[PDB]
This record gives structure tokens, sequence and C-alpha cells, in this order.
């Protein structure tokens, strides 16, 4: 961090990377005990919290230079009501939280689509097209998420001419939430893309708006632009 | 993660959920085993008009093929024994003409829920009495069946029943090809024959999609409970793990 503040305070706009802030808290707790501490809830030192504090806001930007840090955060037992990364919560402006559900589905990034925020999401941020799109998404994937009990017990049968085009839309709008990272493809042998916020934005658009309540499933998995949908829809047949 | 008092609430909502379930199998299973009571005693009367529907060796293709008769449930929770027939009929109606003709009469709500919305539609039947299929108001069917020939030359949807719960949708067709002279009484029995067969074969469905509907439901609710158990036991466990390192926890600090 020192560094970083070196280039804001001395001189431009820093970009810090920290990988696993956790790392620090969890360390913590390693010398906690020898330091002759009351244990806190879980074992953790009883100066999480305030620890933490001295190191984050630390990592912020003044009328000096900017600072724009993404920090990895594990999730210990996948457990986010664990002290270290609930107490992190309340340090970002945006979040991106990571779930091991998505991931086993083949949902890349596996990224909580009702969970991650941004303090952005204001239509006096990020203009209302994108902004109404934004919850319109994230409503009808809601949406989906309850009817799964009844979907487990079930199936679709006894749902709605109503509720199951819901279930289309949504499945495929979380598919489409998947997405080729250039960081990848010596695994799985795919490229990569980079989606500009205007393609995103409208691609999700037409799927909402039902251009191609036609194509498959299987077509929106793992693709960049929404026209490589329907590119890689004629490839099945 | 997640409660514990959380868990339980699920456990018990899906047990008393697979209670409602299995409920309804043996209901619906004890309404199969009434649909042959219905189905038996009409066999005579099928037997007793073949018979008579020997053909002399003394209305064939009039004109077109028209509208359809399609046979279902009020009630859901059949499996597909619904949308299936509810698909045929949608096929072959738009795998036949794309003109608003081919005309339609529908017996149970779902049928005429899909039907209605779509457009073409002719009668209604609401109410029909389950395992016991009221012979009386499927007549008055016949009759709007047949006195609609306004008409040409109908075909019946429903799914047929082969041992308890196993089955298969079907067109088999009617109004064509299999004092003296007197057709003018054996056409009309002879539908109000078929229709009402239609009935106690779609009917034998019914209870049994049901049937089998309600223990998919049951047996999968049954394993919600596994997936359950497994994360209330895990849950029961870092409780009370975390409630003795508490309770040692603020001795040793004394």
């Amino acid at each position: 961090l020192t560094m970083a503040e070196y280039f804001r305070d001395e001189q431009q706009d820093v970009l810090l990377f920290i990988d696993n802030i956790f790392r620090f808290t969890q360390a913590g707790s390693e010398v906690s005990a020898l330091l002759g501490r009351m244990p806190s809830a879980v074992g953790y030192q009883p100066t999480l919290a305030t620890e933490m504090g001295q190191l984050q806001e630390r990592i912020t930007s003044t009328a000096k230079g900017s600072i724009t840090s993404i920090q990895a955060i594990y999730v210990p037992a996948d457990d986010y009501t664990d002290p270290a990364p609930a107490t992190t919560f309340s340090h970002l402006d945006a979040t991106t939280n990571l779930e091991r559900k998505l991931a086993e589905m083949g949902i890349y990034p596996a990224v909580d689509p009702l969970a991650s925020t941004s303090r952005a999401l204001a239509p006096e941020i990020v203009g209302e097209e994108h902004y109404q799109v934004a919850r319109k998404v994230q409503q009808t994937l809601q949406r989906y998420k309850e009817l799964q009990d009844i979907i487990a017990i079930l199936g679709m049968d006894e749902l709605s001419d109503e509720d199951k085009l819901v279930v289309h839309r949504a499945r495929r709008i979380q598919f489409f939430l998947s997405q080729n990272f250039h960081v990848a493809e010596q695994f799985t042998g795919q490229p990569g893309s980079y989606v500009p916020v205007k393609e995103t934005v409208r691609g999700f658009k037409e799927i909402l708006e039902g251009k191609y309540d036609h194509l498959p499933e299987d077509a929106f998995r793992l693709v960049g632009r929404i026209e490589e949908v329907v590119e890689k829809a004629k490839a099945m047949g | 993660m997640a409660s514990l008092r959380d868990i339980k609430t699920r456990i018990n909502a899906t047990k008393k959920t697979s209670q409602i379930t299995k409920a309804m199998e043996m209901v619906s299973t004890s309404k199969l085993n009434r649909a042959e009571q219905n189905a038996k005693s009409f066999v005579p009367y099928m037997e007793k008009i073949q018979e008579v529907v020997a053909n002399v060796a003394l209305v064939s293709r009039p004109v077109k093929k028209t509208g359809y008769l399609v046979i279902t449930s009020d009630r859901g929770l059949a499996g597909a024994y619904n949308s299936n027939v509810l698909r045929l009929v949608y096929q072959t109606i738009q795998r036949h003409a794309c003109p608003d003709e081919y005309a339609i009469i529908v017996i149970g709500r779902v049928g005429l829920s899909f039907f209605r919305k779509r457009n073409v539609i002719l009668d209604i039947t609401r109410l029909p009495d389950q395992p016991s299929f009221a012979d009386i108001k499927e007549i008055a069917r016949k009759t709007v069946g047949l006195f609609a020939d306004t008409f040409d030359e109908l075909y019946m949807y429903y799914n047929h029943y082969v041992s308890a719960i196993q089955q298969e949708v079907t067109e088999r067709k009617l109004l064509p090809l299999t004092q003296e002279e007197i057709l003018d009484v054996l056409l009309p029995q002879y539908a109000e024959s078929l229709i009402y067969g239609a009935l106690l074969d779609a009917k034998a469905s019914e209870h049994a999609a049901r049937m089998t509907a309600m223990k998919n439901a049951t047996d999968n609710a049954n394993e919600l409970i596994r997936t359950l158990t497994l994360s209330y036991n895990r849950a029961r466990q870092a409780a009370i793990t975390q409630e003795i390192t508490e309770i040692v926890a603020g001795a040793n600090a004394l």
C-alpha cells in the first residue's frame, strides 16, 4: 500500500491489485492467539474489525492522487457470514460475489447476479437505459430463483404459460452472463472477448425484449457480444 | 453458512409436502381402480355395437378434414398429460392449414385455457366427474359433436392406457371409414359411443398420470430431505461446536 501511496501523495492515478486481502486478516488470527488476546467470534482477533479499518481507508483516492483498487477476497468454507469477508463488505464501492453453485453450473465467471452490487447502479450514474435493463435482468433472475423449489419438486409441468417464459429468458440470461476470459484459453481452447458496455446493455435488452426466445440455451453459453450467440446458434443446427 | 432454525423450517416444510404429495398418489391410485369399474361397465355396450355394426354388403370421403375434439382434465399435477395432447392439437392445426379455419371442442378447463388465447373455439366442457365420468353430460357433446356437421370429419385427441401408469397420446379418428338401412340411428349412437370410450381411457390416463406425477414429487421431495438432513446435521454440528467453544473460552477468561 505504501508503494501506491507514493505515486498518489508524492506526484497520478493508481491501480492497486491486492490478491486475497483475506490472508492479511487470516494471518492476523494466527498471531492474535500468541499476543495473549481474548479470542472473538469464531476465534478471530478481537481487533479484526479495526485492524482492517486502519488498512483500507488508506487504500483510497484523494484530491492529490486516485487509487482504483481491486481486492481478491477469499471466502472461508463458502461462508459469507465469516468475520473476514463480512467485515470487508463495508469497505467497497463495488462488489463481485462469486458462488460455487454457479461455478459447477459452468457459469463463468461464477458471479452472483443478485448479490454483486455497485454504488454505480444509479440512473444518476449509469443512465436510465442501462439502469432499467440492469434491474430488469435481476428482476427476472430472482423470479426464476423463487420458482426453483417448485421446479425441483413438481418439474415445470404445473407452472403457468407466463412463469415458464420467465424460466427460459432467465436461464438464457443467466447463461449469457457467462463470458470468455482471455486468461482461460490455454485450458478450454476458446480465444476470448471484451464486451463493450453499450453492447452488453443492448444484448440483454433484446433477450429481455424477446428477439431471441427461439434460440436454445446452449447457444448463449460462453460468448461475447450478442451477435456471437446467433452465430454459435446456427452452428448448432 | 446459513441458519439452523432456518434448516428446520425447510425440513418440516418438505416433510408436510411429501405428505400432501403421497396422499394424492394413493388417492389417484384409488381412482385408477375405479376407472375399470366404469371401464368394464362399458365393455358390453361396445361389444353389442360392432356386433350390430357388422355392416351390410349393400358417409365416405365428403369434402375436407376440419374439427377436433380434445380430451383433458380440469385439475393439474398430472405430469405432461395436458401439454402433450395440447401439442399435437396445436401442431396438426397451424401441419394443417393456416387460416382461421380448422375448428374446436374441448373437455376440461386446462384444455380451453390454451385453446382460448390461441384464437377457433366451438364448445366447452367443465367439471367432468373424475373417475366416474358421467356418460350423461358427454351425451350432450356427441350431439354438439355430430349436429355440428358447419363441420366435416372430426378427430379425437387424448391419452391411452396400458397397464397402470404407462401411457401414450393418440389420434384414432372419427367420423369416417371403419325398417332397413336406419343409419340415422347408428351414426349418432356410434359417435356417442366413441367419444365416451375416449374419456374412460383419457381419465384412466389422467388419474394414472397424476398418480405418478404425485409420486415423482413425493420421491423427489423425499430426496430434498436427504439433501437437507445433511445440511441440518452439518449446521447441527458447527452450532454445538461454537456453543461449547464459547462456554469454555468464557471460562478461561476468568
